[PDB]
């Protein structure tokens, strides 16, 4: 009984909750795709100066 | 005499069963400390659990 309790306790200490990581993972994949499109949008700055000359 | 020896064995068993019930070195059934206080609020206020020696 004691060994079972100790194993359960250690798991209680250092186990994750995968349901939260799934949501966070989805949000982060969307956010990274968005940050890439945002960076690509920001990159094309200063490209308009050529038209001035 | 047989019944007395049975009684004595069972008493020794109770003592062993009681002193072995520790998790992470802290226990509330041996009688080592008077109470255990856990966290209950993000500012430090505690949840108090008195000790029930058995």
């Amino acid at each position: 009984k004691l060994q079972d309790s100790l194993d359960a306790g250690v798991g209680n200490l250092v186990d994750a909750d995968l349901a939260k990581e799934s949501a966070k993972l989805q949000s982060l994949q969307t956010k990274q795709q968005l940050g890439v499109q945002a960076l690509s949008i920001a990159n094309q700055s200063s490209s308009s100066i050529l038209s001035l000359f | 005499n047989a019944l007395k020896s049975d009684f004595d064995s069972l008493r020794d068993q109770i003592e062993k069963a009681a002193t072995n019930a520790k998790f992470n070195g802290v226990s509330i059934a041996d009688g080592s400390t008077t109470k255990l206080t856990f966290l209950a609020n993000s500012d430090g206020s505690g949840f108090t659990v008195n000790a029930k020696t058995i």
